[PDB]
């Protein structure tokens, strides 16, 4: 019925991720005194690290896809979606699903080594939260009217760029 | 006006950029009123508590910074409010050094 399923954990939170980008995936599950390896899986392919954490130096478009993890004493984990997206600027979350009374965390985050200024963050076409550098914007507690195509927008360097947008939906 | 009962807490190196401009405001803002000498080393750490409406919502910085006061490295508790309607820089979005106190 219920299984202890291991948990994969991403560090940063970021499921999108621009390529270049350091992406820790880390598997939540317990070990025994004799294995502590770690099953990790990518496209439900066994990969060869047996390490507590899944370290990517740079992500390239080959790292996107579903990562499932497992240790010895948990279950093969659900899977984690990893998007790598390659652009001046991305909206970053940590999902696309929030549920309603729940925190919304994003952040506008500029191709490898660019400045980032005057970022703007947009729901439906209208700007929501106006900052002069680049802070990420939090939304401590999710409602029905959160939901919505999402995009920031700043200067990279000195040119003006908008990135794509992402729907985020809230379950009541 | 309205905030969310929430407060939460800055990791280290986030925001740092809206962050260390803000902490350089709010000690301009306390040499300002009341004539003093503090100059800005550092932010030490920052806190955010945001506004419970849907659009430009305000932000509140509990923010502590380190400044040098005639030489004398202290620390300070700034609350510095930030309501940003329009994006910068426009006389629409208001930037207040609420309280400036030691510690
Ligand atoms: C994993 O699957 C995703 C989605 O189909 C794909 O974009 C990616 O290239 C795949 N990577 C590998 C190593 O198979
Ligand atoms: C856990 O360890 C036992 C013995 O140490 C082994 O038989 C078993 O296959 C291990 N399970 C996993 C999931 O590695
Ligand atoms: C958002 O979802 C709608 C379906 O309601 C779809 O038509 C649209 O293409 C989606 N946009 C993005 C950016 O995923
Ligand atoms: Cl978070």
């Amino acid at each position: 019925e219920d299984l202890p399923k291991a948990v994969v954990f991403l560090e940063p939170q970021w499921y999108r991720v621009l390529e270049k980008d350091s992406v820790t995936l880390k598997c939540q599950g317990a070990y025994s005194p004799e294995d502590n390896s770690t099953q990790w899986f990518h496209n439900e392919s066994l990969i060869s690290s047996q390490a507590s954490s899944y370290f990517i130096d740079a992500a390239t478009v080959d790292d996107s896809g579903e990562y499932r993890c497992q240790t010895n004493l948990s279950t093969l984990s659900d899977p984690v979606q990893l998007e790598v997206h390659i652009g001046w600027l991305l909206l970053q979350a940590p999902r696309w699903v929030f549920k309603e009374e729940d925190p919304i965390h994003l952040r506008c985050h500029s191709w490898k080594n660019t400045a980032l200024h005057k970022v703007t963050y947009l729901q439906n076409g209208k700007g929501r939260k106006y900052f002069h550098h680049n802070s990420d914007f939090y939304i401590p507690k999710a409602t029905l009217k959160d939901s919505g195509s999402y995009f920031c927008r700043g200067l990279v360097g000195s040119k003006n760029v908008s990135s794509e947008t992402v729907n985020i939906t809230i379950t009541q | 006006a309205q905030l969310h009962s929430t407060v939460r807490a800055v990791p280290g190196n986030e925001n740092s950029l809206e962050i260390e401009e803000l902490a350089r405001f709010a000690v301009d803002e306390h040499n300002k009123k009341e004539n003093a000498l503090l100059e800005f080393v550092r932010v030490v750490k920052a806190k955010e508590q945001y506004e419970d409406e849907h659009w430009f919502p305000g932000t509140m910085y509990y923010l502590t910074l380190e400044a040098k006061d005639g030489g004398k490295k202290k620390l300070y508790e700034a609350k510095v409010w930030v309501k940003n309607t329009a994006a910068p820089p426009s006389h629409m979005n208001f930037k207040e050094l609420q309280e400036f106190k030691p510690v």
